[PDB]
């Protein structure tokens, strides 16, 4: 199981990021995948989570980023789209991709807890 | 609709038809197999019933759990297709529990 | 939306020293907890997941208890690779809230 | 029964209840979906030939029987 | 060796007494066969069942009646409704209007059922009816609107019983 | 004993619209009814069968109605793939099995 | 997939004879019956001939009876059609069909072949 991350780095005040990150060792499609943020010297956040490939609403939001921020997959490649649409100060940290359960787990659909984590992407919001 | 974090304050109550509410929405895929099973079963018995024919081997093939799941389902989110060409709904009350979906289609 | 009290803030111990670390949830959450391990300049690592289960590949050293508001993570037996940052989060509901990290380091 | 196990919590409108395993038993969630949940259920448990003269009488000499419809 | 369908037809030729008549759902196919002067002329019907094997019938009210059902049977929109249920928001493709005015004939305005099952709670078993309603329309612009209305309730409109609130784990 | 008839023999529809071919029986058919496909310089490919039931195919544009003696054939949203002579006959009567003249549905 | 080539038509004058087969494949030519279907250019379909799973009875349209011989081999799993004793018909080309039976007496042309054009004149 390994994942691999890629986008990131400086963005303009009010502008557009991707962090994406590829998935092996594991079924891509029949895992969710949600995305953790980490403030310098501050705890972790949540930004949301990518479903199963059993649904059709496939993403959740926390209320601050609930109206910016999109979630998506690839048709077909197996990859993960976090993409940070007019980025705010507040936004600027290290974005990283984890694995939820399983879709054969009950807990998935509400909630969870993680257990893989990608090597991390920094994302710098300054002018 | 139902907000958890709410209700979960307590760990002794909770609100009249919480679990409908809060239930696991159907997976899309259970959602159409189980409409087009019903509207098939359903229609199959209308169309007996018309020429007078009362076919229980019809409904016998009706699956109580699926509908209740859908009447979870259009109660949580209420669908359609389209001029709509489908419509569907759930309504829960203390002393019985409705689905009612439509589905139409136009020749015009 | 959950505030998340862990304790103690910071801690200092030895190797061989044992450190006990606990997390409070605003509101009862039942297992839907987990223990994350940050090595500085790493990603973190899932240590503890369901409040209680040691993740394979961990130390066997670890072991998770309590319930509702106030949960707890022991570390028996200190070791030179146990100095890091343990988190707990949260799996009950969204949004998921993290602690304030809990800083081991040696004595 | 339904009642007995609402009457141990009024409170959760039959909604199910969670028995952990000190014994107290609470008002259920939806999320916990463990099997220590009471008053939930997986599946409702729900209940809701032209035969001509000759092939009569060759199905009808062999079993010696009167009744052959079963 | 193979037969035409005349001889099978006249195989039992003269009919002189009525038979028995038989319900239209047990049939699931026809084939009107005519007979000349060796037959008084009469019109012999094919009926094929599902356990495959001809029955051949002299016309009558009951006879006729199986034809007009199985005819409208297989009828493109009865056929084609399931399958536009299934497509979400793309899904329909417009229907002809001659089968809307079949459809018309065909289905009735209104049908109500009441139908009666039996829950298991726990060590009890609790009797509940379901009452349908559906309506089938055929509108002057040759629309065609299918209604269904499907209600559960307890037998004597009883509150929180085991049809109503069935509680499923999902 | 059952000669099938066909018309018109030519019918102009602009792409994408909707034919309604007709084919009506000279004596009693009942449901034992079906059309075939004919493009040009190919052999026949069984298109409906039954009064209605289109075959394996044929895409859900191809609707068969009719019962008796009058039969139609409703080609909705006629693509350019569509264009070609379709042929409706009769199983009923056996010796011999009898076709139409067939109708062409051309661009306009 | 299910396959029928028909083979062996030329053209020939009256009173010669021509002889038309279907190679078949895809299915075991024993459960359901072979036909023969003519199309004249320009003018509609005409049924030719028939012959039962078992080969045991044959039937012919009333334009061409007499003349023809249908025949079937369940072991080979081929169908030849003999047209002996033959005279004037515009009808060119002459197709190959596999049957299938919806019940005991409805059965209908499931598959056709590429069929073969044969031209009959002095």
């Amino acid at each position: 199981v390994q994942l691999v991350q890629s986008g990131g780095g400086l963005v303009q005040p009010g502008g557009s990021l991707r962090v994406s990150c590829a998935a092996s060792g594991f079924s891509f499609s029949d895992h969710d995948m949600d995305w953790v943020r980490q403030a310098p010297g501050k705890g972790f956040e949540w930004v949301g989570r990518s479903r199963n490939k059993d649904y059709s609403s496939t993403t959740e939001y926390a209320a601050s980023v609930r109206g910016r921020f999109t979630i998506s997959r690839h048709t077909s490649e197996d990859l993960l789209y976090l993409e940070l649409n007019t980025v705010k100060t507040e936004d600027t940290a290290v974005y990283f991709c984890a694995r939820g359960p399983h879709h054969s787990d009950r807990s998935g659909y509400y909630g969870g807890t993680f257990d893989i984590w990608g090597q991390g992407t920094m994302v710098t919001v300054s002018s | 609709q139902c907000q958890r974090e709410t209700a979960e304050k307590n760990d002794y109550y909770r609100v009249p038809h919480y679990w409908d509410a809060c239930s696991r929405a159907l997976p899309d895929q259970t959602r159409y197999k189980y409409v087009e099973q019903l509207v098939d079963l359903t229609l199959n018995y209308h169309y007996d019933a018309s020429h007078g024919l009362d076919n229980f081997d019809v409904l016998k093939r009706i699956n109580v759990t699926e509908v209740s799941l859908l009447i979870s389902d259009f109660r949580r989110q209420n669908r359609r297709g389209g001029r709509t060409t489908f419509n569907a709904a759930g309504s829960l009350a203390p002393h019985a529990r409705s689905l009612e979906f439509s589905v139409r289609l136009f020749a015009n | 939306d959950i505030q998340m009290t862990q304790s103690p803030s910071s801690v200092s111990a030895s190797v061989g020293d044992r450190v006990i670390i606990t997390c409070r949830a605003s509101q009862g959450i039942s297992s839907w907890l987990a223990w994350y391990q940050q090595k500085p300049g790493r990603a973190p690592r899932l240590l503890i997941y369901d409040a209680s289960t040691l993740e394979s590949g961990v130390p066997s050293r670890f072991s998770g208890r309590g319930s509702g508001t106030e949960f707890t993570l022991t570390i028996n037996s200190l070791q030179p690779e146990d100095f890091a940052t343990y988190y707990c989060q949260q799996g009950n509901m969204f949004p998921l809230t993290f602690g304030g990290g809990t800083k081991v380091e040696i004595k | 029964t339904r009642q007995v196990v609402h009457n141990k919590l009024t409170s959760c409108n039959y909604n199910p209840l969670y028995l952990e395993a000190d014994g107290r038993i609470r008002c259920g969630k939806v999320n916990d979906k463990a099997q220590y949940l009471l008053g939930a259920a997986g599946s409702v448990p729900y209940r809701w030939r032209i035969v001509g003269l000759d092939q009569y009488l060759e199905s009808v000499k062999k079993h010696k029987r009167l009744d052959v419809c079963r | 060796t193979y037969s035409k369908p005349h001889d099978a037809a006249t195989f039992y030729c003269p009919f002189l007494y009525p038979s028995p008549p038989r319900s239209p759902l047990q049939f699931s196919g026809f084939q009107q066969v005519s007979t000349g002067p060796e037959c008084r002329n009469e019109t012999l019907y094919l009926l094929y069942n599902r356990e495959g094997q001809t029955l051949v019938e002299r016309s009558s009210t009951w006879v006729k009646k199986v034809i007009w059902y199985l005819s409208g049977r297989n009828q493109t929109i009865l056929q084609r409704m399931p399958q536009t249920a299934s497509k979400p928001s793309d899904g329909n493709v417009q229907i002809s209007v001659e089968d809307a005015k079949i459809f018309g004939a065909h289905m009735v305005p209104k049908q109500t059922k009441l139908l009666r099952f039996v829950v298991n709670d726990g060590t009890r078993y609790q009797m509940c009816v379901m009452k349908l309603e559906s309506w089938a329309h055929v509108f002057r612009d040759y629309s065609v609107s299918f209604q269904v209305r499907l209600t559960f309730t307890e037998a004597n409109n009883q509150t929180y019983t085991f049809c109503t609130h069935p509680n499923l784990i999902v």
